[PDB]
């Protein structure tokens, strides 16, 4: 709108750190994927998947 | 029972217990609480949450 | 002592006697505590591999 905000903002620079472990590395989805040979249950994280 | 409390050894490779049948049963790190209680599963997924 | 000796004695045990104790003349039979035909599970229970 262009309306002033009723309240006053605390605006002021600072440095934030870009942390590691991003998202596109942490998403996970299964659905009839590979399975162990001995137990015949689903594999663990990673692989594919 | 690899180690039936007698001092047998049961070394197969590099003097290391011979993976017995009783080992798998009550691991942990095996069935019991990993293949019968809490099983992975499929048709699932996870990721970071957001508001 | 020995096993062959024990088993023999058990097998002789009287039927009305096998029940007198916490045994089962149908499911559990002392004369069974001794192995003779050791069974062999199918690979399905075991593992393999191939480099």
């Amino acid at each position: 709108t262009g309306r002033k905000l009723v309240a006053q903002v605390f605006l002021g620079p600072t440095y934030y750190q870009r942390l590691k472990h991003l998202v596109d590395d942490k998403i996970h989805a299964r659905a009839r994927g590979p399975v162990q040979i001995l137990t015949r249950q689903p594999v663990e994280g990673r692989s594919r998947d | 029972d690899n180690e039936i409390a007698g001092q047998p050894q049961a070394l197969q490779k590099s003097g290391r217990p011979l993976k017995s049948i009783r080992a798998r049963l009550k691991g942990k790190e095996g069935r019991l609480r990993g293949n019968l209680m809490g099983k992975r599963v499929d048709f699932s997924a996870r990721t970071v949450i957001t508001g | 002592l020995s096993p062959l000796e024990v088993h023999t004695i058990f097998t002789h045990i009287s039927s009305e006697d096998l029940a007198h104790l916490g045994l089962n003349e149908q499911y559990a039979r002392p004369d069974w505590m001794i192995i003779t035909v050791l069974p062999v599970p199918p690979p399905s229970v075991r593992p393999s591999i191939s480099v």
